[PDB]
C-alpha cells in the first residue's frame, strides 16, 4: 500500500542538457518551459551513463589478464 | 506484473507530478481545486497537464473527455475506470 | 465546457455501484475450492528403446529392402575386419 | 447383397411398432447394426468383380461408397431431431421410415448391373428428398428450391433413359461385364456426338457442373440438416459414381468432344470458388465449396487416367465425409442463434470451448492437411491433369489458395475474435453434438491410417 | 460525431490540432529534451496570433496548420500500447467471458462457490427488483418524443440506481 | 579487379574470353614440357568416397588427411599439418592456374598485336 | 543464424516483459546498468553480427563471401551483398545506441526484475551455444567442396572494412 | 523476499547477475582474443597472395618475337 | 508546402482538409444535428431492448435482416437486361472462357504433334 514518497523539492533542475537547453531557450526569448518532471531521468544512478564505444569494450577486466595467464602458462 | 495499486496512492501521485510542475504553486493546491477558475490556467496548459498525465500512466484518454475532467478528484475517477483500482 | 451535474451525480452513482461491484468480485471463503475426495528417465530411455530395437530387428529382417548404409570408407593405409588382407599402401609423394 | 438389403425392409415397421419414446433408441441400434453388417462385405479381391447373384454385382468402387453410405445413416438420424422432436409422434415416424426408405434406394442405386435398374433407382432415389426438404425446410423459399431441384434433375436425366433403351436395343442387354467385354468402339458421327452429350449431360446435372450449379445452393440454404448431407454427399457422389459406370462406352469420341467440359468445369472451379468468399448465410458456403470440389472430380473423371480414377474416388469419399460434418457444424450454430448469417454471431472461442476443436479440424480436413484423404484425392488429381497438359496446374494450385482462403475465412470470421455480447441466450455444448463430432472424423482419420481401400478399380 | 453535440466547435479543433502535433512530434524527436524545445517552440507558434478576434481568420489559419502538419506528421506514430491500433488492441481479450455466462454451470461447481454465487443472487435480485417500474418511469418520463441526445438523467427522484445501469457496472476487469 | 575495368573498357582481344579458354595451340614454345604424375591412384580414389570436383590433383593429402580425422576423433584438433599440406597443394594448383590465365594471355596479347600490327 | 537469432530473439523479450510489455524501441531508450545480464546478451548478439573476427559469425558470413568474391558473380549481387553489410551493420550499432546506450527514457514505475533461474538458464546456454558451437560445428566436418584459401589483398579486408565504417 | 520497486530512482541490482554479465563478456573477449592469438591470422588468407602471375616473360612459355 | 492530397477510390480523405466543413451554414448543422438525433433513438431503442432481464434470445435487428435479404434475394427482382448490362456479362462470361480454351487447343496441338512425330522424352514416362 505505502510507498514513501522519494519527493519533490530535492531535483532543483541543474541537470546539465536541461540547464543548457533552458540557456538556449532564454537566449531565444521563452524562459517558460515545462520543467523538473525529467530530472530523475537525468541524475541519480544515470549521468555519466557510459557512451557507445564503452558498452562494447566492457569485457576486457577479466579479458586481457585472463589472456596473459593463457600465454604465459 | 501489476503492483497494488490503491486510491489513494495513484492520487498522490498525480497531486505529486502536478505539484513538479512549476508554474502553479504547491501552496494552494488540493484535491478540490479547479484548473479554469481559481488557479486560472489556460486550456491549452490543462492539455498539456493532460498530456503529462497520458505520458506518465501510458495510456491516452478520449477527446470526448478532454475538455471536462478541471479537477484532479475526477481525474482520479477516470484512471479508476480504466484500472479498476482495487483488490 | 465542462461536467454538467447530470453527469457529475450519475458518474458518482456509477463509482459507487462499480465499487460495490469489484469489493464483491474478490472470492474469499478463505478457500476457494473444495475437492469432492529417476523413473521419468528409467522409462523414457529403457521402454521406447526396447520397443524400437524390437522392431528394428527381426520386421527389418522380414522385410528385405528396409534400412540400407551408404557404405563405409575405406582408404590404402587400411586393412579389412571381415577376411584379414590389407589395401597396398598409397603410392610416392613428390614435390610437397 | 439382399442379405445387406431386406434388414433394412425389416427395419421400416420397427419405427412403427415401437411405441413413444423407443423409436430414437431402436433405429439408432439397428441402423448401426446394419454398419456393422455392412462392414462385414468388404472381400473384393485381385482379377474380377464381386458378383451378388445375377441381379447385383460390385465393383472396388461402389464398396467404399456404399459402407460410407450405410455409416452416414446413423448420424443422419441422430442429428436430424431438435427441430423436430417436439413434432407429433405420427410424423415423426414418417420422416423417421422416409430416411429409411431413402437410404434403401441409395443402396439398390450404387448395387446395379444393369443400368436401367441403376436409372430407375436413381430417380427412386431422387423423390424421398424432394418430400423431406420441402415439408422441413424451414424457411420462406423450400418451395422455390425443391422446385428447381426436381425440374432440373429430371429435365436434365430424362434424354438419358432414350439413350440407355438405345443401347439396350442395338447391342445386347446391360451387364456390366457385357456392356464391357463386347463394347466396338463407336467413331464420330453426329449421332454419336447426341447420345454422349445426353448421357455424360445427364449426370453434368446431377454433379452439378458450372452452368448447372445453381440448382444446388437453395436446395441446401433452404433444407433440414437431413435432407442437406444426404443430398450433398450421396446425391453428388451418386451422381459421380454413376458417371465412373457409364463412361466405359464411348472412347475414341470423347477425346475430340470433351473439351469444353473440362473448360466449363475448370473456369467454374476458379469463379466458385471466387464466389464463396465473400457471401453471408454460412450454409451456402460449403454448398458452393461442393461445387468447386465436384468440379475438380469432373475434370478428373473426363479425364482417363487410372491416377486420375484413383483421385477421383478419394476425393468423393474424403468431400462427403467433410462436407456432412461442416454442414452438421452449421446446423449446430443455427440451432444456438437463429440467424444463418455470418457477420453476426462472431465470438464462439471463450464459449463453447471444443467446439472450436472440431471447427478447426473440419476446416483443416478442408484445407487439405496433408496426410488427410482430402489431399491424397486433389494431389493425384492435379498429378493425372498435368500429365494431360502443361498448363492447367496454375488452375489447379489457383483453386488451392482460393480454396485455402475462403474455408480458413470461415473459420476465422464467425468462430474468432469477440462475443456481440447482445446474444445472451446460448447454452454450452451437448453430448449429441460432440458425440456426432466423434462419429464425423474418427473414420476420416482411420482412413488416413489405412488408404489402400478407399483407392478405386485401378488400384 | 459525438454522444453529447452534433459539432465539437473550433476551439476543439484547435485543441486536437495542438495534442496530435505534440504527440507526432513525441513520436518524431528521440532524447526528449530538445523534443521539450521543440514543444515550447511549437507552443509560441500557437502563441503567434491567440489574440484574434475575426473568425474567418481563424478558420483560414487552422487549415493552413492542417497543411502543415499533415506536411510534417510522421509514419508511424508512438501510439500508446493500450490503445486500439497500438500494440493492445484489447491484448488480454480471450479472458473477457462476460457475466451472462458463469449461471450456466453444473450444480457440483456451484456447490464449489456457494458464497460468491449468493452474492450473485443478490445482485441478481437487486438488478430484477426496481427494474420494471423506475427506469420504465424515468425513460418515458424527461425526453420530448425527439431524444435529440445520447446520454441519460440520474435517479435524482428519491430512491434507486439510475437507469441503464447493468452492462457498464458489469464488465471485465480489463486485465483478466 | 583493373582486369575487369580492362574488359570493359578497352579492347574485347587481349582480354581473353572466359570459360572458352584452351584458344592457342599447346607446347607453342614448350617443346617436351609435360609430365603430369598424377600419383592419386584411381581405383583407391574410387575407393574412398571422394565428391565430384575433388577427383582431381592434390587428392591424396585429402586422402591422408581424411585417414587422420578418421582416426583421431577424441583429438578435436590434432590433424592440422596434413590440412595445411592440402591447402598449400590447392595453393600451388592456383598458382599453376594463374601462370596459365596469363600464358594464354600474354600469349594472346604479344603474338596476335604483333601480326595484326606488323601485317 | 539459428542459434545466433533465438538467443537474440529471447533475450528481447526479457527486456519486453521487463517494461510492460510496450515493445517500442521510443519509450526504451537507456537501459544499460538496468541489469547488464540482458545488455550483455544483446551486445554479444549485435556485435557477433558481421563476424568479430573471428568467432561463429566469423566463419559463415566471411566463407559466404569470399566464396562469392572468387566465383562467376552477375555484377550486381556482389555490391548487393557489400552494401547490405554495410546495412545490417548500421541497424545493428542504431539498435544498440537506441536501446541501451541512450538517456533512458520509460515509463516511472519500474517493475525490472530478474530473479529468476529459468531467464538466466535459458540465456545463459544459449550465450554459450553463440560462443563455442561455431568452432564446434566448423572443426568436424567432411569437407564436400574445394575450399577456395587464394584471395588478393583487399578482397579478404573488405568485409570487415565495410563493417567497420 | 524479491526485488521491490522504487518510484523514479535507479533500481536496485544484486551482485550475482552483474557478475555474471562480467563474466561471460569477459569469456567472450577471452575467446576471441586467445582465437586470434593461437591459430589465424585470419586477416590474411594464411599464404603470399602472388603477383600477377610472376610478371617473368621469357619463361611461362612465349616465342621470340 | 504538401501537393494537397489527391484521393483515390482507396487513399481515403482525412477529416483535416475536407474543406467542405468549414462552409458552416445552417443546413449543415441542421443536418448533423437530426443525424444525432436519428443515432440517439436508434441506441435509445436498442438500450431499452438489450438491458432488459426477461429478454433471452438474440436481439434480432431488422437492419441486418434487411441487408440481407437485399444482397441475397432482391438480386433478381429487380432487373432489366439492357445494353450495358449484357455486354459485361458477354465480356466476363464466354470471354475468358474462350481464352483459355484456345490456349488448351494450342498447347493439345503441340503436344499432338510432337508425339506424333515422336520427338517427345519418353524413355520412361510412365505415370500418365
Amino acid at each position: 500500500s505505502k510507498m514513501e514518497l522519494p519527493d519533490y523539492k530535492q531535483w532543483k533542475i541543474e541537470g546539465t542538457p536541461l540547464e543548457t537547453v533552458q540557456e538556449k531557450l532564454a537566449a531565444r526569448g521563452l524562459r517558460d518551459p515545462w520543467g523538473r518532471n525529467e530530472a530523475w531521468r537525468y541524475m541519480g544512478g544515470f549521468a555519466n551513463n557510459v557512451s557507445f564505444v564503452g558498452a562494447l569494450l566492457k569485457g576486457f577486466k577479466w579479458g586481457f589478464a585472463a589472456f596473459v595467464v593463457a600465454v604465459g602458462a | 506484473d501489476a503492483p497494488p495499486l490503491t486510491l489513494e496512492g495513484i492520487k498522490d501521485r498525480v497531486l505529486y507530478v502536478l505539484k513538479l510542475y512549476d508554474k502553479i504553486d504547491p501552496e494552494k493546491l488540493s484535491v478540490n481545486s479547479h484548473f479554469m477558475k481559481d488557479l486560472g490556467l489556460d486550456s491549452l496548459d490543462q492539455v498539456e497537464i493532460i498530456m503529462a498525465m497520458e505520458d506518465e500512466f501510458g495510456f491516452e484518454i478520449p477527446d470526448i473527455d478532454a475538455e471536462k475532467l478541471m479537477c484532479p478528484q475526477e481525474i482520479v475517477d477516470y484512471i479508476a475506470d480504466k484500472k479498476d483500482v482495487y483488490e | 465546457s465542462g461536467y454538467t451535474p447530470d453527469e457529475k451525480l450519475r458518474l458518482q452513482q456509477l463509482r459507487e455501484l462499480r465499487r460495490r461491484w469489484l469489493k464483491d468480485q474478490e472470492l474469499s471463503p478463505r478457500e476457494p475450492v473444495l475437492p469432492p475426495r529417476s523413473i521419468f528417465a528409467f522409462t523414457h530411455v529403457l521402454i521406447p528403446v526396447w520397443i524400437i530395437h524390437y522392431y528394428l530387428k527381426y520386421h527389418v529382417t522380414t522385410k528385405p529392402y528396409t534400412i540400407v548404409e551408404k557404405k563405409p570408407r575405406i582408404f590404402p593405409g587400411d586393412t579389412i575386419l571381415e577376411t584379414g588382407e590389407v589395401i597396398p599402401p598409397m603410392k610416392e609423394f613428390p614435390d610437397q | 447383397m439382399l442379405k445387406y438389403i431386406i434388414p433394412t425392409m425389416m427395419l421400416m415397421p420397427l419405427t412403427w411398432l415401437s411405441k413413444n419414446s423407443m423409436i430414437w433408441i431402436n433405429t439408432t441400434l439397428h441402423s448401426l447394426l446394419i454398419s456393422l453388417t455392412s462392414l462385414l462385405l468388404l472381400n473384393q479381391f485381385g482379377d474380377n468383380s464381386l458378383n451378388f447373384s445375377l441381379t447385383f454385382f460390385s465393383d472396388s468402387l461402389s464398396t467404399p461408397l456404399l459402407i460410407l453410405t450405410m455409416w452416414l445413416l446413423p448420424l443422419m438420424l441422430m442429428a436430424s431431431q431438435h427441430h423436430l422432436s417436439k413434432e407429433n409422434l405420427a410424423r415423426k415416424k414418417l420422416f423417421i421410415s422416409m430416411l429409411i426408405l431413402l437410404q434403401l434406394f441409395l443402396i439398390m442405386t450404387f448395387t446395379a448391373t444393369e443400368l436401367i435398374f441403376f436409372y430407375i433407382m436413381f430417380e427412386a432415389t431422387l423423390v424421398p428428398t424432394l418430400i423431406i426438404i420441402t415439408r422441413w425446410g424451414n424457411q420462406t423459399e423450400r418451395l422455390n428450391a425443391g422446385l428447381y431441384f426436381l425440374f432440373y434433375t429430371l429435365a436434365g436425366s430424362l434424354p438419358l433413359l432414350v439413350a440407355l433403351i438405345y443401347i439396350q436395343n442395338t447391342m445386347g442387354s446391360l451387364n456390366f461385364l457385357i456392356l464391357q467385354y463386347w463394347v466396338q468402339p463407336m467413331p464420330n458421327s453426329w449421332s454419336n456426338t447426341f447420345m454422349w452429350l445426353a448421357c455424360m449431360m445427364a449426370f453434368m446435372v446431377k454433379m452439378p457442373l458450372y452452368g448447372l450449379h445453381l440448382w444446388l445452393p437453395k436446395a441446401h440454404v433452404e433444407a433440414p440438416i437431413a435432407g442437406s448431407m444426404v443430398l450433398a454427399a450421396i446425391l453428388l457422389k451418386l451422381g459421380g459414381y454413376g458417371m465412373m459406370r457409364i463412361t466405359l462406352l464411348l472412347n475414341p469420341i470423347t477425346d475430340f468432344m470433351a473439351y469444353p467440359f473440362i473448360m466449363l468445369s475448370l473456369w467454374g472451379m476458379i469463379m466458385t470458388s471466387s464466389i464463396c468468399l465473400r457471401q453471408t448465410d454460412l450454409k451456402s458456403l460449403i454448398a458452393y465449396s461442393s461445387v468447386s470440389h465436384m468440379a475438380l472430380v469432373i475434370v478428373a473423371i473426363l479425364i482417363q487416367t487410372p491416377w486420375s480414377y484413383m483421385g477421383a474416388t478419394a476425393l468423393m469419399i474424403a468431400h462427403g465425409l467433410t462436407s456432412s460434418m461442416l454442414f452438421c457444424l452449421a446446423n449446430s450454430n443455427y440451432e444456438r442463434v437463429h440467424s444463418r448469417t455470418m457477420i453476426l454471431a462472431r465470438g464462439l472461442q471463450t464459449l463453447l470451448p471444443l467446439m472450436a476443436a472440431w471447427w478447426l479440424l473440419a476446416s483443416l480436413t478442408n484445407l487439405a492437411l496433408p496426410p488427410s484423404i482430402n489431399l491424397i484425392g486433389e494431389l493425384f488429381v492435379v498429378m493425372s491433369t498435368f500429365s494431360w497438359s502443361n498448363i492447367t496446374i496454375i488452375l489447379m494450385g489457383l483453386n488451392m489458395v482460393i480454396t485455402a482462403l475462403y474455408s480458413l475465412y470461415m473459420l476465422i470470421t464467425t468462430q474468432r475474435g469477440k462475443h456481440t455480447h447482445h446474444i445472451n441466450n446460448i447454452l454450452p455444448s451437448f453430448t449429441r453434438e460432440n458425440a456426432l463430432m466423434s462419429l464425423h472424423m474418427l473414420p476420416l482419420l482411420l482412413l488416413s491410417l489405412n488408404p489402400k481401400i478407399i483407392l478405386g478399380p485401378l488400384y | 460525431f459525438l454522444p453529447s453535440a452534433a459539432y465539437l466547435t473550433h476551439q476543439q479543433k484547435v485543441l486536437q490540432l495542438y495534442k496530435r502535433a505534440l504527440r507526432h512530434l513525441e513520436s518524431r524527436c528521440v532524447h526528449r529534451d530538445k523534443y521539450r524545445y521543440f514543444a515550447c517552440l511549437l507552443r509560441a507558434r500557437f502563441d503567434e496570433h491567440k489574440n484574434e478576434k475575426d473568425m474567418v481568420k481563424a478558420t483560414q489559419l487552422l487549415r493552413e496548420a492542417e497543411k502543415e502538419f499533415w506536411h510534417g506528421q510522421h509514419p508511424q506514430p508512438y501510439i500508446f500500447p493500450e490503445s486500439p491500433g497500438g500494440t493492445s488492441y484489447e491484448r488480454y481479450e480471450c479472458y473477457k467471458v462476460p457475466e451472462w455466462c458463469l449461471d450456466d454451470w453444473h450444480p457440483s461447481e456451484k456447490a464449489m462457490y456457494p458464497d460468491y454465487f449468493a452474492k450473485r443472487e443478490q445482485w441478481k435480485k437487486l438488478r430484477r427488483e426496481s427494474w420494471e417500474r423506475e427506469v420504465k418511469q424515468l425513460q418515458e418520463e424527461t425526453p420530448v418524443g425527439g431524444p435529440r441526445t445520447e446520454a441519460l438523467p440520474p435517479a435524482r427522484k428519491q430512491g434507486d440506481l439510475p437507469p441503464l445501469w447493468w452492462h457498464i457496472v458489469t464488465r471485465p476487469r480489463e486485465r483478466p | 579487379g583493373a582486369h575487369l575495368a580492362r574488359r570493359y573498357l578497352g579492347d574485347a582481344s587481349v582480354e581473353p574470353e572466359p570459360l572458352r579458354m584452351p584458344t592457342f595451340p599447346p607446347d607453342y614454345g614448350f617443346p617436351e614440357r609435360k609430365e603430369r604424375e598424377m600419383v592419386a591412384t584411381q581405383q583407391e580414389m574410387n575407393d574412398a568416397q571422394l565428391v565430384l570436383q575433388q577427383r582431381d590433383y592434390c587428392a591424396h593429402y585429402l586422402i591422408r588427411f581424411l585417414k587422420c580425422k578418421r582416426d583421431s576423433f577424441p583429438n578435436f584438433l590434432a590433424c592440422k599439418h596434413e590440412q595445411h599440406d592440402w591447402d598449400y597443394c590447392e595453393h600451388l594448383d592456383y598458382v599453376k592456374r594463374m601462370k596459365e590465365f596469363e600464358r594464354e594471355r600474354r600469349l594472346l596479347q604479344r603474338k596476335k598485336r604483333r601480326e595484326q600490327r606488323e601485317a | 543464424h539459428a542459434f545466433f537469432k533465438a538467443m537474440l530473439f529471447m533475450c528481447s523479450g526479457s527486456i519486453i516483459h521487463s517494461l510492460n510489455d510496450e515493445q517500442d524501441i521510443r519509450k526504451m531508450g537507456g537501459l544499460f546498468k538496468a541489469m547488464p545480464f540482458t545488455t550483455t546478451a544483446l551486445i554479444i548478439g549485435s556485435l557477433a553480427l558481421t563476424g568479430m573476427p573471428f568467432l561463429t559469425g566469423f566463419y559463415s558470413k566471411d566463407l559466404i563471401i569470399e566464396s562469392a568474391n572468387t566465383s562467376y558473380t552477375n555484377a550486381w549481387a556482389l555490391l548487393m551483398t557489400l552494401v547490405a553489410t554495410s546495412f545490417t551493420a548500421i541497424y545493428s550499432t542504431r539498435i544498440i545506441f537506441f536501446a541501451l546506450l541512450g538517456q533512458p527514457r520509460f515509463p516511472t514505475l519500474i517493475n525490472i526484475n530478474e530473479n529468476n533461474p529459468f531467464l538466466i538458464n535459458s540465456i545463459k546456454r544459449l550465450l554459450i551455444g553463440s560462443l563455442f558451437a561455431g568452432f564446434i560445428i566448423s572443426n568436424n566436418i567432411p569437407p564436400m567442396t574445394i575450399p577456395q584459401m587464394t584471395m588478393p589483398h583487399y578482397l579478404k579486408m573488405t568485409a570487415l572494412t565495410v563493417t567497420i565504417l | 523476499a524479491h526485488i521491490e520497486p522504487r518510484y523514479r530512482q535507479f533500481p536496485q541490482l544484486t551482485r550475482s547477475q552483474v557478475i555474471q554479465a562480467e563474466f561471460f563478456s569477459a569469456t567472450m573477449w577471452f575467446w576471441i582474443l586467445w582465437r586470434f592469438w593461437h591459430d589465424s591470422d585470419a586477416v590474411l588468407g594464411h599464404f603470399p597472395y602472388p603477383d600477377p602471375s610472376q610478371w617473368t616473360d621469357e619463361e611461362l612459355g612465349i616465342p621470340p618475337d | 508546402s504538401f501537393p494537397k492530397y489527391e484521393p483515390s477510390r482507396l487513399a481515403s480523405l482525412p477529416t483535416t482538409l475536407d474543406p467542405a466543413e468549414y462552409d458552416i451554414s445552417s443546413e449543415t448543422r441542421k443536418a448533423q444535428a437530426e443525424r444525432l438525433a436519428i443515432r440517439s433513438r436508434l441506441k435509445r431503442e436498442y438500450q431499452l431492448q438489450y438491458n432488459d432481464p426477461s429478454r433471452r434470445g438474440v436481439v434480432e435487428d431488422p437492419a441486418l435482416i434487411r441487408w440481407t435479404c437485399a444482397r441475397s434475394a432482391n438480386v433478381y427482382p429487380n432487373f432489366r437486361p439492357n445494353t450495358k448490362t449484357s455486354l459485361l456479362g458477354a465480356l466476363f462470361g464466354i470471354g475468358p472462357l474462350i481464352f483459355w480454351y484456345y490456349v488448351f487447343k494450342t498447347d493439345r496441338d503441340r503436344k499432338e504433334k510432337l508425339i506424333q512425330e515422336g520427338k517427345l522424352d519418353r524413355t520412361f514416362n510412365i505415370s500418365y
